[PDB]
């Protein structure tokens, strides 16, 4: 039904554009974040902008959720896309609020 | 009796300060720091003083440490202390954990916490030996008792800022000596969690629910086309 | 224009010393013979009486077990007339220059 319109918007480049945007925000916010002060002080912009990405990454994640794994199951830079989604969401499920057992904290710069 | 030269220091091979975090040069004039409320229950302030202490212990978040105490006779180091010791806080602070609850340390005879009132080497009697009439009502209260023959340690917690840690010898063997002392550690966390009841779940399926009701937006967008 | 050997560090001093310069400007008007002297004398290795200040300034309470040479500018030629005086207060009963 919408399917074809849905593809012309994830075809449209203001979609890929804003989505380039958070990302490159989110690389200045590793940036900023391999400093001390800025990781845990002066970090109300940090949580906000986090929030930001991850909300941009589950709606990133909700487009690919669709029939088009039958693609994106056999081919390249696909499969590969998907499963940094997938070991992208699991970790900081999992870290962010994390109420479990767990070593220590070698996994943030790696996630971002 | 006592022997008056003997006293015990908490080593400083390596201090928070000289480094950018803090100087030595600015603390000594009333630099004065904060408490989030949390030591008893409201707005607590404390004032390190460098002539007293000096550049206090860095630390950082969980991170098993303990303090290494030496012996020292007439200003001499010639030997590090190996008894049974224990801590407090004069602020009185409770933001900091212990290790292994006593369970896998072996304890058999009810081990005494800082809740029965000061402890020294005239009050502690150890829960080692096999006293008869109190074995447990524990199956995992913690252990606050440090060195000694079990190996259990202080988890910090996330507060930031800087503790002073009153540190009393206890064991009624080594000597008759009240072997007592004062020093400062200063803790450098990771994150402060501030995300409160809206969980990472939680707010997964409110963009969820708002990316349908885009998507249910959408349809008459070409609905109407 | 004069320096030493070293600096307020590489000596052991723990906290802050007290140098010519800042005994000159401590004592605004007398001569500079009352600026110093064993009546005046307080140890660099310390921790508990004068000063956590910065470190690295020329040292010059020089004496022997330590290395502490003098020094000039090396381009211009000249003298100075220096005399020496023991600072320690509890050596001797009299002056000794
Ligand atoms: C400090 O040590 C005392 C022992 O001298 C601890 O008191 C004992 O604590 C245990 C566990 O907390 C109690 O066992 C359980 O208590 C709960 C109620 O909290 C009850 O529902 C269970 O059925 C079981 O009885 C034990 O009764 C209690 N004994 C006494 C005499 O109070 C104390 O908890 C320790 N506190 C700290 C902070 O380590
Ligand atoms: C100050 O300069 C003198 C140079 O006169 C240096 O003296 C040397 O010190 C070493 C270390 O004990 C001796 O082995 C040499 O024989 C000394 N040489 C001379 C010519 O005296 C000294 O190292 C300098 N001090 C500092 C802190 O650099
Ligand atoms: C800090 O305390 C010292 C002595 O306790 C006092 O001389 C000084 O004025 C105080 N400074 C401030 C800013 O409170």
């Amino acid at each position: 039904e919408c399917q074809a319109y849905f593809r012309k918007v994830i075809k449209s480049t203001f979609f890929q554009i804003v989505m380039i945007t958070t990302v490159t925000t989110n690389s200045f916010l590793l940036v900023l974040g391999t400093n001390y002060d800025i990781q845990f002080e002066f970090f109300r912009t940090f949580e906000v902008s986090e929030l930001f990405f991850v909300s941009v990454y589950v709606c990133e994640f909700l487009m690919k959720v669709y029939v088009d794994p039958i693609t994106y199951w056999k081919d390249g830079y696909n499969i590969l896309d998907v499963i940094i989604l997938i070991i992208l969401t699991i970790p900081y499920l999992l870290r962010k609020i994390k109420g479990n057992h767990s070593a220590y904290l070698h996994f943030a710069d790696g996630i971002q | 009796g006592c022997d008056m030269t003997k006293k015990i220091v908490v080593q400083n091979k390596i201090s928070a300060c000289t480094m950018g975090i803090l100087n030595p040069v600015q603390l000594q004039k009333n630099y004065t720091y904060t408490i989030e409320k949390e030591a008893y229950d409201d707005d607590l302030i404390v004032f390190y003083e460098y002539k007293d202490l000096g550049c206090p212990r860095l630390v950082y978040y969980d991170k098993p440490w303990k303090p290494v105490v030496e012996l020292w006779k007439n200003g001499i180091v010639e030997e590090i202390m190996n008894a049974e010791y224990v801590i407090s806080e004069i602020n009185g602070l409770v933001t900091y954990s212990y290790s292994l609850t006593a369970a896998t340390a072996n304890c058999r005879s009810q081990p005494q916490n800082w809740s029965t009132f000061l402890w020294n080497r005239e009050n502690y009697v150890s829960c080692h030996e096999d006293n008869k009439d109190n074995p447990l009502l524990w199956p995992n209260v913690e252990y606050q008792v440090l060195g000694g023959q079990t190996n259990n340690k202080i988890i910090f917690g996330q507060r930031n800022g800087i503790y002073t840690f009153h540190l009393s010898v206890v064991d009624p063997y080594y000597s008759y000596c009240n072997l007592n002392t004062i020093f400062s550690v200063y803790v450098h966390g990771a994150l402060p969690v501030t995300k409160f009841q809206p969980l990472l779940t939680i707010l997964l399926m409110v963009t969820t629910t708002l990316l349908t009701a885009w998507l249910a937006y959408a349809i008459p967008k070409q609905l109407r086309s | 224009d004069y320096t030493f050997n070293s600096t307020m560090e590489q000596n052991g001093c723990i906290n802050e010393a007290q140098t010519w310069d800042s005994m000159i400007e401590e004592n605004p008007d007398i001569p500079l013979d009352d600026v110093w002297g064993p009546q005046n004398y307080r140890p660099c290795f310390s921790y508990a009486i004068g000063k956590p200040g910065d470190l690295g300034q020329p040292y010059e309470i020089l004496n022997y077990s330590n290395k502490n040479h003098i020094k000039w500018p090396m381009t211009y030629a000249g003298m100075y007339v220096y005399r020496l005086k023991i600072l320690d207060p509890n050596y001797s009963f009299c002056n000794l220059t």
